[PDB]
């Protein structure tokens, strides 16, 4: 009446939850690179010669 | 000597004919030499700024 060994089980089932990957689409930066420094537009000069 | 322009506080003068030491001269003159008031001596009896 009491517990004795059975059958060595025949395989084992190992379960684990995971999610997938999505698509590759690599979105560096909002506003991206380092945006050049530049002319303002007309400027004009400031200073000029005597006579 | 010809003045071109004559504000108040300006001049604009020619000066054709000179060499560049005698307008050196001149110019150094102005800058150093033209006397002028200003103040030297400064007596604070109280100054709470």
């Amino acid at each position: 009446g009491g517990l004795t060994c059975a059958s060595a089980p025949q395989g084992t089932l190992r379960i684990l939850e995971g999610p997938q990957q999505s698509l590759s689409g690599s979105p560096l930066q909002p506003i991206p690179a380092s945006p050049p420094p530049q002319i303002p537009p007309g400027l004009r000069p400031r200073f000029c010669a005597f006579g | 000597v010809d003045v071109v322009h004559m504000d108040e506080n300006s001049l604009e003068f020619d000066m054709v004919g000179i060499d560049a030491a005698i307008a050196n001269a001149f110019r150094r003159i102005l800058l150093a030499e033209v006397p002028t008031m200003a103040v030297e001596k400064v007596l604070v009896y109280n100054n709470t700024s």
